[PDB]
């Protein structure tokens, strides 16, 4: 079954 | 390959995974750049690395 790939986007910060 | 979320993460689209914080989410692919795959609740998607600590 296919995987979804990596998210392209750049990871999101933290919330603060 | 046991994790514990750290904050809460909603998921963009449905190549991501949802979950809140204390949700304790199994990890299926390590990959290096800030992003892990894992399953919660029957769901199967990517996630932030430092979202998440190991348990």
């Amino acid at each position: 079954p296919s995987r979804p790939p990596r998210p392209s986007r750049p990871p999101p910060p933290t919330p603060r | 390959s046991v994790v514990r979320a750290k904050f809460n993460f909603q998921q963009t689209n449905e190549d991501e995974l949802s979950f809140s914080k204390g949700d304790v989410i199994h990890v299926t692919r390590v990959e290096e750049g800030g992003w892990w795959e894992g399953t919660h609740n029957g769901r199967t998607g990517w996630f932030p690395s430092n979202y998440v600590r190991e348990i």
